RNA sequence: CAGCACUGAUUGCGGUCGAGGUAGCUUGAUG
């Protein structure tokens, strides 16, 4: 699942940052403008690989102001879910609806009815949960989902998984 | 396409619209509280500063010469005669 | 934005955005087939966790060092030291990094850049497509019937038997807490 | 500029793409129904009814509501509406493509009069040239009046070979007003041919017969030459005007789009009710009318369409067309800030570069410099100066997008500049600009000279200019334009400046001289038979500034 | 021998009236006026036709009516028309704007 | 005053070219739309505060962007429109040559 | 419309004259790739006058005590009379002169010599004249082979077009070859021996800048020279206010719009 | 750009030049 794709920004700078470290400057820019932002094109911008070797290329100057607008070719590694995908997290939130479970920076909800029937949940429980028979999900317990959808939203994506699926549940 | 340092076909001058421009935008950024790559002797107004910057040829700038094809030569202030 | 180093000309008509699933479907800026910046193709980089989990790390680390070039002028145990390692190199409001270690360092099925280099050559060799030689490489297999349930874009492409050594295998190599 | 910052990317244009509108698009893109010929008065009161002008679109009455997307009138440019006709109507100006089109291909089945198989046919399907590989193939189908289902291939003119089928006659065409119509050759035939069926055929031509023909399968269906749905210009295209309130200032648009409106219900509550078969095409024409004269209104089948008072009215294609309009008026030439004009008069005393401006638009006009350290202190000694000294300024402006009113403002003689700001200042000696006389139609009816403040109400410019402006001061008039970035200057100082325009490239000779006195004075001045002083070649060399101070 | 002839004849026009004008300038028109095929026209007949931009042909004696049959058969417009960008409102391949201006982030440190 | 064609004429003979677009836009018209990277056209519903973007009919969200023209043009577009003919605004050219 | 029709022409950086499609207008724009700003009327010498006269000037012969050079001009000039190496290359020179003299008879038919051209050569030795205080009567120092071999190499650094190969490096003589006769024409070692007594100190002075204001007198890549000639022709419209047949400002007009029924049709014959 | 302000001068009426015509006429250029 997780990847690391080519992908590149264009950042423009005002004048003043012209200086001896320009290159040092740019780079940091690239930074807080890419690590930790969310797209459905791309997933989760994480982490920026190789930095040393990052690109700036020259910098073209606009044409009003004085500003120079340069094309940042960079290399990263992202993030993003799938429908139809397996991936194993943490639950983190439960209620009369199912349970919020996470897999890394994404969280997955499994809705009470997505999940298998002999499968009741507690309402007194503390901290809340879901019995069976055999199996008790609850705050810590690592469960692996089954991603049914996903969702993207401003600065994230979210999803629906099923568990009623074989060889899922808890381990 | 892009073209090679070598092979390079342009004139080794500056065009009188280049130079020009180089002045300007130089200014501009100057004027813009950008940093100046010369001593000024005392100078005040930003083109001055600048015509000075490109007396010593010392402007960090480049001029991408476009062709008619799409084509293009890349030249620096640095390597540019400034006859004129 | 960003721009991912394929210009379609998109002709007005943007409508026939195929879906998604575990079909190998995945969207138009995924394909095996995919350029390189140099202008060559290079095949899709799957990373499976822990894979991951270090090159996160290396050039994470990487980054300290050289971020200081230019300054002159066990389970519970990883868990901390990686949380130091980003609160000097992190931009701090990352939440999602430090989120993606904890999991990333968790649930991760190996340790050393030499385990990992025998499972991935170990692994390709199955002429597998990308994503299935990650999920393969992150997901506990102990059954084929598992295995090819889990990761269903298998079926027909291998072979019960064999798929079953390389589970067999995986699990032997899977480095232990 | 338009102010408040966008999130997004900035790029220019480049591309243009060409096309026409598709009914399905207009109807996508509106987000107004338009179903009322009423401005407002939701029954005298006022507002807006979700009918005409503002069903959603734009908005009046300084208010923010422009689809929530507020941000009120100077910012929310407009949002398009549509109106589904009831039944097709030609394009007033399409029209004669139509024509030539249906004349290019017979009707019944849609398809092309000619194949590979006439040779006179494919010299022509090879011209790559739309606009000329069409009035190719029309100059060759207009002619064909049958609709042949075999010809001799290239073999034997004895052996025949078939394609397509159905020989009903191609009828003539003739243009008989607004609408088409053919005979059908003992004795003619003589039908109308209705819109609807017009659209028909050609909804039916073939995609590779499109671009035969020259078209475009995504950009451009001739099936797209008939409307269908139109759009509604939102306000900012035919703004009202309000004579303050309880009043009117509907613009011509407005209503003639209310004709259409009118003009169309009609069309439909009769075709739901008493239907007299061929007393509708009597108020359907009406339409086709109203949509007609609303493009294009200088139609030559005389009735100009008037409206009550008699005057004319403002068809669209009216706005654009030549001088005085859009394109030519606004777009090719403006009108502009910045700029000044009263009368010329000469002066012995300016430098060739110099050009007296009077105090009076000396401080008036402007122009805005950025304070740096370089100059904070110069800078502020005008701010405070205010605008009335003539060295001085008339308008402060911090980074955060405020204009501060020098001449107003509690803080006038306070304020403390930041590195950053912009402070509008007087145009001071020395500051470059663009100086001219009309007509203009030589390099050098306009040039840059260097600013000179003097008195009295006159620009002041040198003899020996004169000629190039070509201008007298028996009255003339000139005009001035003031800079405003610092590298729009160094264009005007670095090829503009006169000292560089002496020579002169439309005669390879200098355009410039001694002219007048300065001349007629030289000569007597040169002859041998003059001599001079002592106590006069003592003052002359004294008014020679670059005099080595040596007698 | 048109060109010649008509060069020939335009300079006759100037030449009668002791104007003097440098051969290049009527040179140009002679040859834009020669170069297609032989006699074009600098009138609305045929200088304005040819595959120059819409937007340009646009701006001189028949607005309205080039820009109809420009949508019509999709047209599609460069932008090198000193008078496109004009319209539009940006800077245009003109002298001053005939080529790019950058900086070498290089050589903007061995200036230090 | 005006700067009318004749004037225009004149600085593009100068080789003007930055003055001559200050004159046209700086001091003029001088305004900025929001575009579509698809259907090239000023559908955009900016909503310039929360940011939301969208031309629903191209239907976007991601791919859009914003140039400044001046204003007399937008209009011209915008006319041009309401007599049903097309002018896309694109950023990018794909014809090359 | 002289305006409208020509708007978009401009020179490119490749010396080429462009409108707005790509299409060549022109190779180099004024088929010379000089700005009219830098071109004064120079006559060209090499023209006119009696095929004696020419002689006269120009031949230099030393193998003749009539038709040498008196050892009064180039110092060394005593112990050349004779020379056979020498006479070759003086003997090239003659038989060059002379090919441009027919040259331009083909080219300027009515024999007219004064022209514009780029660099006055004229003042360009005036000046080093007095530049160096230059006394008639003391002879020179020129080797005969400096001369003759400066001049030819000069002619090689007067570039217009730039290119590496032939078909450019070819239109480069073209390009040149007019300016280049005037520059024979005048450098011509007689002449720059007994018209004009230079030294080797002046003459190398003389060849750097005619090199020097040469480069200068080339066209910028950026000129929007389209513009340029539309006005340039319309302005001189205005300012005719006014043997008999149909000639003037409604004449103008009957040109550009090329119409077929000129008032007055004629036709000469010889 | 003769002149008016009768219907909205951020523009109608109309005028001059030029072409087109069977004309009981269109306009291209034109404050
Ligand atoms: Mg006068
Ligand atoms: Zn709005
Ligand atoms: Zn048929
Ligand atoms: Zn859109």
């Amino acid at each position: 699942m997780f990847f690391i794709k080519d992908l590149s920004l264009n950042i423009t700078l005002h004048p003043s940052f012209f200086g001896p470290r320009m290159k040092q400057y740019l780079k940091t820019k690239l930074l807080e403008e890419v690590e930790g932002s969310c797209t459905g094109k791309f997933g989760y911008i994480l982490c920026v690989l190789d930095y040393d070797n990052i690109d700036i290329q020259r910098g073209r100057i606009l044409p009003t102001d004085g500003s120079a607008e340069f094309n940042v070719k960079y290399r990263a590694v992202v993030f993003k879910p799938f429908k139809g995908e397996v991936v194993d997290g943490t639950v983190v939130s439960c209620s009369q609806h199912g349970f919020e479970v996470q897999v890394g920076p994404m969280k997955v909800f499994v809705t009470k009815h997505l999940m298998p029937q002999d499968l009741t949940f507690n309402a007194g429980s503390n901290p809340p949960s879901y019995q069976s028979s055999e199996d008790v999900i609850t705050i810590k317990s690592r469960i692996r989902v089954k991603i049914e959808g996903c969702i993207s939203q401003v600065s994230s994506i979210h999803a629906i998984g099923s568990i009623k699926e074989d060889y899922l549940g808890a381990i | 396409k892009a073209i090679p340092k070598d092979q390079r076909a342009t004139t080794p001058y500056m065009t009188k619209y280049e130079r020009a421009r180089i002045l300007g935008t130089r200014a501009l950024q100057i004027s813009m509280n950008a940093p100046v790559f010369v001593d000024l002797e005392g100078e005040t107004d930003p083109l001055r500063i600048a015509m000075k910057e490109l007396a010593e040829k010392k402007i960090p700038l480049v001029i991408r010469r476009y062709l008619p094809d799409g084509s293009f030569e890349d030249w620096s202030v640095e390597e540019l005669i400034v006859d004129l | 934005s960003t721009s991912t180093f394929q210009t379609r000309r998109r002709r007005l008509k943007k409508v026939e955005e195929e879906e998604n699933a575990a079909t190998l479907q995945l969207g138009q800026e995924f394909q095996l087939k995919q350029i390189n910046h140099q202008g060559e193709e290079e095949e899709l980089i799957a990373l499976n966790l822990s894979e991951a989990r270090l090159v996160i790390k290396e050039a994470l680390v990487e980054r300290r060092r050289a971020f200081k070039r230019s300054q002159k002028k066990t389970r519970e145990k990883e868990l901390e030291s990686i949380d130091v390692l980003l609160e000097q190199t992190t931009g701090g409001n990352n939440k999602d990094l430090k989120n993606t270690m904890q999991y990333l360092t968790n649930f991760s099925r190996f340790r050393d850049q030499e385990t990992v280099g025998a499972v991935i050559q170990l692994l390709k060799s199955t002429g597998l497509h990308p994503f299935e030689v990650a999920q393969l490489g992150s997901l506990a297999c102990d059954t084929a019937d598992e295995a090819k349930t889990l990761i269903p874009s298998l079926n027909n492409k291998i072979s019960d038997d064999e798929l079953e050594r390389i589970l067999k295998e995986l699990s032997n190599l899977e480095t232990l807490y | 500029v338009g102010q408040q910052y966008s999130s997004a990317p900035l790029r220019t244009v480049k591309e243009v793409q060409f096309g026409l509108f598709s009914p399905e698009e207009v109807r996508a893109i509106s987000v107004a129904k338009i179903r009322f010929p009423e401005t407002m008065d939701e029954t005298q009161t006022r507002a807006k009814i979700g009918g005409l002008n503002d069903p959603r679109l734009g908005s009046i009455d300084r208010n923010l509501k422009c689809q929530t997307c507020q941000e009120g009138m100077n910012e929310c440019p407009g949002h398009f509406g549509h109106i589904d006709l009831a039944k097709p109507v030609f394009h007033v100006g399409f029209i004669a493509k139509i024509k030539k089109v249906c004349e290019c291909v017979c009707m019944h089945c849609g398809k092309l009069l000619l194949d590979e198989h006439n040779e006179l046919m494919r010299q022509a399907l090879a011209i790559k040239d739309s606009k000329k590989r069409f009035a190719a193939i029309w100059t060759l189908c207009k002619t064909k009046m049958v609709c042949e289902t075999d010809v001799p291939s290239e073999d034997d003119p004895t052996q025949l070979v078939s394609r397509g089928g159905c020989g009903n006659t191609q009828p003539t065409i003739r243009k008989d007003g607004l609408k088409l119509v053919g005979s059908w050759k003992d004795e003619p035939e003589l039908r109308v041919l209705s819109t609807e069926e017009i659209l028909n055929i050609f909804k039916h031509i073939s995609v590779k017969d499109f671009t035969s023909l020259g078209f475009n399968e995504v950009f451009s269906r001739p099936e797209w030459m008939i409307l269908t749905c139109l759009p509604v210009p939102p306000p900012p295209v035919r703004p009202s005007i309000s004579f303050n309130e309880s009043q009117r200032g509907e613009d011509d648009l407005t209503f003639k789009l209310a004709d259409i409106l009118k003009a169309n219900i009609s069309l439909e509550t009769l075709e739901h009710n008493g239907a007299p078969h061929h007393a509708i095409e009597e108020a359907e024409s009406l339409l086709q009318f109203h949509v007609a004269t609303y493009m294009d209104n200088d139609i030559a089948g005389q009735p100009q369409a008037l409206q009550k008072s008699g005057r004319p009215v403002k068809s669209i294609r009216a706005r654009l067309k030549g001088k005085e309009g859009r394109i030519r008026g606004n777009l090719m030439g403006k009108r502009v800030d910045f700029s000044a004009r009263t009368v010329i008069s000469g002066d012995p005393n300016l430098e060739l570069d110099q050009v007296g401006v009077p105090k009076s638009i000396a401080k008036t006009l402007t122009y805005p410099e950025v304070v740096t350290p370089y100059n904070i202190d110069r800078l502020t000694q005008l701010v405070r100066n205010g605008p009335n000294e003539h060295p001085g300024a008339k308008y402060v402006i911090r980074d955060s997008g405020d204009r501060i009113d020098l001449r107003y403002s509690k803080r006038a003689g306070d304020i403390q500049l930041q590195y950053g700001w912009k402070v509008e200042r007087h145009i001071m000696d020395n500051d470059p600009v663009l100086f001219n006389r009309q007509p203009s139609l030589h390099k050098m009816s306009m040039m840059a000279h260097r600013v000179k403040v003097i008195p009295y109400s006159t620009f002041r410019l040198n003899l020996s200019v004169t000629s190039p402006y070509n201008a007298d001061f028996d009255g003339d008039e000139m005009n001035l334009h003031v800079p405003q970035s610092e590298e729009t200057r160094a264009e005007l100082s670095q090829l503009c400046a006169v000292p560089l325009q002496i020579v002169s490239p439309q005669s390879n000779k200098p355009c410039m001289g001694i002219v007048q006195d300065t001349l007629c004075g030289i000569r007597k001045l040169t002859l041998r038979d003059t001599f001079i002083e002592l106590d006069q070649v003592l003052n002359m060399l004294y008014w020679v500034p670059d005099w080595d101070g040596v007698i | 021998a048109g060109r010649a002839a008509l060069y020939k004849e335009v300079y006759n026009v100037i030449a009668s009236d002791g104007s003097y004008v440098n051969y290049r300038h009527m040179a140009l028109l002679v040859d834009v006026m020669t170069t297609q095929g032989g006699l074009t026209s600098v009138t609305r007949h045929g200088f304005n036709r040819s595959n120059t931009g819409a937007l340009m042909r646009c701006s001189f004696e028949e607005t309205v009516e080039i820009l109809f049959e420009a949508g019509a058969s999709a047209e599609l417009d460069d932008c090198r028309g000193v008078s496109e960008n004009v319209i539009l409102g940006q800077m245009a391949p003109i002298g001053t704007g005939a080529f790019d201006v950058m900086i070498d982030e290089e050589s903007l440190v061995k200036y230090m | 005053l005006r700067f009318g064609e004749m004037e225009r004429d004149c600085m593009i003979a100068h080789g003007a070219a930055s003055f001559l677009k200050e004159r046209l836009m700086e001091a003029s018209d001088a305004f900025r739309v929001h575009i579509c990277g698809i259907c090239g056209l000023m559908t955009v519903i900016a909503k310039l505060n929360h940011n939301q973007f969208e031309c629903k009919g191209c239907d976007n969200k991601i791919d859009i962007y914003q140039i400044h023209i001046p204003y007399a043009a937008k209009l011209l577009f915008q006319e041009l429109m309401a007599m049903n003919i097309t002018p896309r605004l694109y950023t990018d050219r794909s014809r090359d040559f | 419309r002289l305006v409208k029709a020509l708007e978009d022409i401009m020179v490119h950086y490749d010396n080429t004259t462009r409108n707005s499609l790509g299409n060549v207008i022109q190779f180099i724009y004024g088929e010379d790739g000089m700005d009219a700003a830098h071109i004064e009327k120079q006559s060209l010498d090499t023209i006119g006058g009696s095929d004696a006269a020419f002689e006269k000037r120009y031949r230099v012969d030393l193998l003749n005590t009539d038709h040498t050079l008196d050892p009064s001009l180039l110092e060394s000039g005593s112990e050349i009379l004779g020379d056979l190496k020498l006479q070759v290359l003086l003997d090239e020179e003659y038989k060059q002169l002379v090919k441009d003299r027919k040259f331009l008879r083909e080219v300027f038919v009515d024999g007219e010599a004064n022209w514009p051209l780029p660099v006055n050569i004229r003042r360009i030795i005036q000046n080093a004249q007095q530049t160096f205080h230059i006394d008639h009567t003391k002879p020179s120092d020129l080797t005969i082979k400096d001369i003759v071999l400066g001049v030819k190499d000069l002619q090689e650094n007067l570039l217009v077009l730039r290119g590496k190969n032939e078909i450019i490096q070819n239109a480069q003589r073209d390009a040149v070859t007019l300016f280049c006769c005037l520059l024979r024409s005048r450098l011509a070692t007689r002449r720059v021996l007994q018209e004009y007594r230079l030294t080797k100190q002046a003459f190398d002075w003389v060849l750097s800048n005619i090199e020097a204001q040469f480069l200068r007198s080339v066209v910028h890549p950026g000129e929007m020279v389209g513009v340029l000639a539309a006005q340039s022709i319309g302005e001189p419209a205005t300012q005719m206010t006014l043997k008999k047949v149909t000639s003037g400002v409604p004449r103008l007009k009957e040109i550009l719009n090329v119409a077929k029924n000129m008032k007055t049709p004629s036709l000469t014959v010889y």
